[PDB]
């Protein structure tokens, strides 16, 4: 139930934050998916996290590890 | 599809990697599908062990897979598979040095049923450039010769190969290749 | 003469988490080790959304494992 920050300044619109999230894996990606909501979606070139109110983030780092040129902040921290 | 990861179906009843079907499967399904539509034109085959010595056995154990249906269709057709390039499929014997024709016993299998359409592949011997669908064929090709290769897989559907490749006048392998074409044409009795 | 054995191996106490992995491997069963825990775990394979290897990154006792994908001409359908 984490908070993930997105520098919107130097995100190109890679996708490869939205492709690599296990959440967002979840509903194409499962038998049977249990959950359908997604934390990212690149909207005008940008990611935009729709996880407002940090319910489904489990601190993966799979995000963080993904975008190339470092541009996700995770906070392990109470928000 | 083999190909995809780099292997080859040599017979007709090996299987698929991952899917366990087999090309005799594969083929009688196709052949149902279609003459259960009424196409056209009726499952037009290429067939298994291409361009190898010795295939004329397998060529006839692939032109078995039609003797139990019937061309349905509002078009007029007698055929129910169509097997192209024969004279790629009527080889004989192990290696380039045994290496003969089968063009005989294609045709009298071919004069025999009368649900079975050809046509023949006769080589015009000169340069020219081989292009197929399956990938393997070229692949062995390409070892053969030493000469350019080009690969194209598609996704989830097919693969391709282009290879160049001499027909010159001076090697028995293609002699052989260019009799076999006109023996095929010439043992027709329709 | 013998048997040589120079020097001794031991386990530090405080450390050590019951994995029986050198207990497991170990080659002349000299190793006692008890799991502190007992009980069961089962992986629901699939429902695993693919590449999310966090469970194999931080189990401690490296227990988790990606199976190997098996080669072509070997997947047999499944
Ligand atoms: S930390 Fe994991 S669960 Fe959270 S947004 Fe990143 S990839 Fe998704
Ligand atoms: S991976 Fe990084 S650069 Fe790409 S969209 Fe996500 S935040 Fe932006
Ligand atoms: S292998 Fe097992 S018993 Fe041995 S030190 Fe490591 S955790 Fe402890
Ligand atoms: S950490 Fe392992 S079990 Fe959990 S979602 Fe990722 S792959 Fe599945
Ligand atoms: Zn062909």
């Amino acid at each position: 139930a984490f908070a993930v920050h997105v520098n919107m300044e130097r995100c190109t619109g890679c996708n490869n934050c939205v492709v690599a999230c296990p959440v967002n894996a979840l509903e194409l990606n499962t038998v049977n998916p249990s959950s359908t909501d997604k934390i990212y979606k690149v909207i005008n070139g940008d990611a935009v996290i729709l996880d407002v109110k940090h319910e489904l983030c489990a601190g993966c780092g799979i995000c963080v590890d993904a975008c190339p040129y470092d541009v996700i902040q995770l906070s392990g921290q109470p928000p | 599809e083999a190909w995809a990861w780099g292997e080859n179906c040599t017979t007709i009843n090996d299987p698929v990697p991952y899917f366990d079907i087999t090309p005799a499967e594969i083929v009688k399904g196709l052949i149902e599908t279609n003459e259960y539509l009424g196409l056209p034109h009726s499952v037009h085959i290429h067939g298994n062990n291409l361009g190898n010595p010795g295939n004329y056995k397998d060529t006839l154990d692939t032109l078995r897979l039609a003797e139990s249906y019937k061309a349905k269709n509002k078009f007029g057709r007698e055929q129910v598979l169509h097997n192209t390039h024969i004279q790629f499929h009527s080889y004989k014997g192990t290696s380039w040095a045994d290496f003969e024709s089968g063009a005989k016993e294609i045709m009298d299998y071919v004069n025999a049923n009368k649900n079975i359409t050809c046509d023949i592949g006769q080589v015009t011997l000169d340069e020219t450039t081989t292009m197929t669908a399956d990938g393997p064929f070229e692949y062995h090709l390409n070892q053969l010769n030493h000469i350019k290769w080009a690969n194209v897989d598609v996704e989830l559907e097919t693969g391709s190969g282009v290879v160049p490749y001499i027909y010159d006048k001076n090697i028995k392998v293609c002699g052989i290749q260019w009799a076999i074409g006109l023996e095929l044409a010439l043992y027709a009795k329709d | 003469v013998g048997q040589k054995k120079l020097g001794n191996v031991n386990i530090i106490d405080e450390d050590c988490c019951t994995c029986r992995w050198c207990a497991i491997n170990c080659p002349t069963e000299a190793i006692t080790v008890n799991k502190i825990f007992e009980g069961e775990i089962t992986f629901h394979a699939e429902k695993c959304p693919g590449g999310c290897s966090t469970c194999v990154d931080v189990c401690p006792a490296n227990a988790i494992y990606l199976p190997t994908p098996k080669p072509a001409k070997d997947m047999k359908g499944q």
